[PDB]
RNA sequence: UGAAGCCAGAGGAAACUCUGGUGGAGGCUCGCAGCGGUUCUGACGUGCAAAUCGAUCGUCAAAUCUGAGCAUGGGGGCGAA
RNA sequence: GCGGAGACGACGGCGGGGGCCCCGGGCAGAGUUCUCUUUUCUUCUUAACGGUCUAUCACCCUGGAAACAGUUUGUCUGGAGAUAGGGUUUAAUGGCCGGAAGAGCCCGACACUUCUGUCGGGUCCGGUGCGCUCUCGACGUCCCUUGAAAAUCCGCGGGAGGGAAUAAUUCUCACGCCAGGUCGUACUCAUAACCGCAGCAGGUCCCCAAGGUGAACAGCCUCUGGUUGAUAGAACAAUGUAGAUAAGGGAAGUCGGCAAAAUAGAUCCGUAACUUCGGGAAAAGGAUUGGCUCUAAGGGUUGGUAACAACCAACUUAGAACUGGUACGGACAGGGGGAAUCUGACUGUCUAAUUAAAACAUAGCAUU
């Protein structure tokens, strides 16, 4: 059995009270499917909060960072943040979620 | 959106504006002035041959319509 | 075309090299009658004839 | 202010067609100055000239008819415009089932199920369109080799 | 562009008077070390495992030759 | 070519080590003379040449 | 569409006959390009054009289409005339 | 002196290789997100030149085959030596390695007036085929048609001359040394760069050629890449040019069914006279065709009457239920058919710009 760690970092927008990260937790709880089918997470994968506005993902199937960001991009969709955050790979495993880049007008 | 004839570009190709992501977040219930928006938002030899170039690709050498006829009037 | 005689390639040179208007200097002098090039040539309007 | 020298440049500089060049309307002077392709690429690199992506043409349809033909939908009378021939070749189906026929003698012979004479006889009744398929040749030789044990118990 | 096997005749080649220039390129993915003399005709390559080997070579190699190190990036 | 290097190592000793030519559309001819690496073409264009 | 050649089965003393396959012939055939130029109270008629445009039509593996080089010169040449 | 290469037609099916197209997983990025969508799309590449291992024909050795065998999609091969066993060799656009990841491409974080960037992370693993294109190989067919030459390069037969003692060599081996002159090279190649008096709806020789439907480089729609150029604004009379429909009747119209309408793809039933026996023929006349859910048949590999199970893959074909309907080749594309007469045998050719034909040619025949 293999074992794959992933974090989703939610950090400076949970701090700017923009992220609500349970709400993100619920989300994944009641939208990542197993076999096809949404509710059947099982012991196969477990999501938890490691603080600091972090979201914390064991999985033992071959659950995909790409899924994550799909997801994490349609709770920002549902959230009305699309246009405004932006979920970036930064090392193995590790998804933040920052700014897009604003100017001075 | 208007995929049928071009894509869209990408959101990290466009700088956001300061105003309008302000807006947006007071739409949305937060206070932008408790977290500061405005920290976060962006705003010799060889010299002579450059000149040479410079002024090469700038102005033509000679002017052989008018290099025959000096003087204003 | 691009595959050409030194022959062609040099007659070619003449005609480029004539192709200019007069100089400004010409119509100044005495006695002058020139007032155009009346043997300018234009790559659609006169053959060269090669 | 013309940027058709600057919209040429770019596009070779980026690698694509002039069509899916974009340059800043808001930038229009600062573009303007830049002659050369080493300020074209400063430009790119700040980022006020971006290459824009290709325009969508997705294979989802075709790949759901192309499901819903290999389950069998689709493929009735109305749906087929050329000839069984043109559709599928009579010859193509021929040369297919006499290599099929070919490779299961040939794997008989060699496990010793049938001998060299069977074989060659088999091999012709193939060639002459005995049997339409490989469950048939299978049961021709059992039928075969029950009447030679018939034979050689009764002799 | 030849391969050589063998680090002794890698550093004849490198003594030899048409030995032009030196180079060593680590491959950290692949855990190998390449060592390139640029002679008259032939660039030669030897290909060295991760080791004390290759370490021990960059001083047994001839000091007259030039010795450079193979940067990330390619720089024109 | 062989004209052209020897004329320039005569007359303004200079050492090239190739020289591509061609003829302009004008009639005459154009000569790149690469130099040696050693002597430094800027310098030779500031002193000799006068090219600055 | 399916000519020779070939395979199998059934007959026939045999020569042959029948059935089912295989094979891929033809100055064969429908037809895309190309080549041609049948028809239309066609368009156009000081035209886009000193012969063009539309639809329709003939032919389409060859007595097919075509480039360049070369030959034939006016009491001539060339001519499926 | 002998020989080989250069060095050779057209057409058809079959097999191998490259590239393209297609499918799955994974990393990164992007787009969609009322709802759905573990989603849709994008990058994931590897040159010349070398080293090494392989690649059908063909040839060699043993042996001696009828109860004839081997074998192709296609019937050829074999006592002039087959099958089988054992080998030798030509053939790379094949595998690995060097080239070469340092390149190229994608992504990221800081820096950044410019000058300049700086540093990271990747660039991975498979599958499929009556697909398309090029190439190679073995076959086969046709000819009263048999489908270049030369420069140049190599092999052999022959045996002329020739030996070395502080080296001889008449060695196609490895490494080392030197050199490569002249001329062309921009750009267009066409609804504006050529010819037609022109920036003329004409004409003018080639190469590369994606996805869907479909038999299909048909028509129709889309990607890459290009255009958005052809005087414009308003109104909607007559008469025009182009495109259409029309109750009832159905050629009464007209010199004349001119023009239009009708037919049309595919599956199945069926198809007359005549005939040079090859044809006629898609003759004629009929039945049907959507969607959805299924069933059945048609393969490969592995495993010990295995005549059995598992796994893998893709397209055809047949059968049945259910279901919408005014239509089901729903656009597109796409024969009207028949009974006769005259006429030329047929395919073919000509009056460029009023005649394409019973004219010409043709094979066959006859004469000099």
């Amino acid at each position: 059995k293999v074992t794959k760690k992933f974090i989703i970092n939610a950090s400076q927008p949970a701090s700017d009270k923009i992220f609500d990260v349970s709400a993100f937790e619920k989300f994944l709880n009641e939208r990542i499917k197993v076999d096809g089918r949404v509710g059947n997470l099982g012991d196969v994968i477990k999501i938890s909060q490691i603080g600091d506005g972090k979201v914390e993902i064991i999985a033992h199937n071959d659950l995909s960072g790409r899924y994550l960001k799909y997801l994490t991009k349609k709770f920002l969709k549902k959230m009305q943040l699309r246009d405004w955050l932006r979920v970036v790979a930064t090392s193995k495993g590790v998804y933040e979620l920052k700014f897009y880049n604003i100017v001075n007008d | 959106k208007s995929l049928k004839n071009r894509a869209i570009i990408p959101r990290k190709a466009v700088k956001k504006p300061l105003s309008q992501l302000e807006d947006h977040l007071d739409q949305l219930g937060v206070d932008t002035e408790a977290i500061g928006l405005r920290a976060r938002a962006q705003t010799s030899a060889k010299e002579r041959l450059a000149r040479s170039r410079s002024r090469a690709r700038s102005v033509a050498a000679t002017n052989r319509l008018q290099d025959g006829v000096q003087g204003t009037t | 075309p691009s595959h050409k005689t030194f022959r062609i390639k040099q007659k070619l040179a003449k005609a480029q090299k004539q192709n200019r208007p007069i100089p400004q200097w010409i119509r100044l002098r005495t006695g002058n009658t020139i007032r155009y090039n009346a043997k300018r040539r234009h790559w659609r309007k006169t053959r060269l004839g090669l | 202010v013309n940027l058709r020298t600057q919209k040429r440049l770019a596009a070779s500089v980026l690698g694509c067609g002039e069509g899916k060049v974009w340059l800043d309307p808001n930038e229009v002077s600062e573009i303007s100055n830049a002659n050369s392709r080493q300020s074209i690429r400063k430009l790119v690199a700040d980022g006020l000239i971006i290459k824009k992506p290709v325009t969508m043409h997705s294979r989802s349809r075709a790949r759901e008819l192309n499901l819903a033909r290999r389950i069998g939908r689709h493929r009735g009378f109305g749906k087929r415009k050329g000839t069984a021939d043109a559709r599928m070749p009579q010859q193509v189906l021929w040369m297919r089932r006499q290599r099929v026929l070919r490779r299961l003698l040939v794997k008989y012979r060699a496990s010793g199920k049938i001998d060299k004479h069977l074989y060659h006889e088999l091999y012709h009744l193939a060639k002459g369109n005995t049997f339409k398929h490989k469950r048939a040749l299978v049961e021709h030789i059992h039928r075969a080799k029950a009447e030679k044990a018939r034979e050689r118990q009764i002799k | 562009p030849q391969e050589v096997s063998d680090i002794k005749k890698f550093i004849e080649i490198c003594r030899r008077k048409d030995a032009s220039s030196a180079r060593i390129k680590k491959n950290p993915k692949t855990q190998q070390i390449k060592f390139k003399v640029r002679c008259q005709r032939f660039l030669y390559t030897l290909v060295l495992k991760d080791s004390d080997k290759a370490e021990k070579l960059k001083q047994s190699l001839p000091p007259n030759l030039q010795i450079k190190d193979v940067p990330k990036r390619n720089k024109r | 070519k062989a004209q052209i290097k020897q004329a320039l190592k005569k007359l303004y000793d200079i050492d090239t080590v190739k020289i591509n030519t061609l003829i302009r559309p004008d009639g005459t001819k154009k000569a790149f003379a690469r130099l040696t690496p050693d002597v430094d073409a800027l310098d030779i264009a500031a002193t000799k040449l006068g090219l600055v």
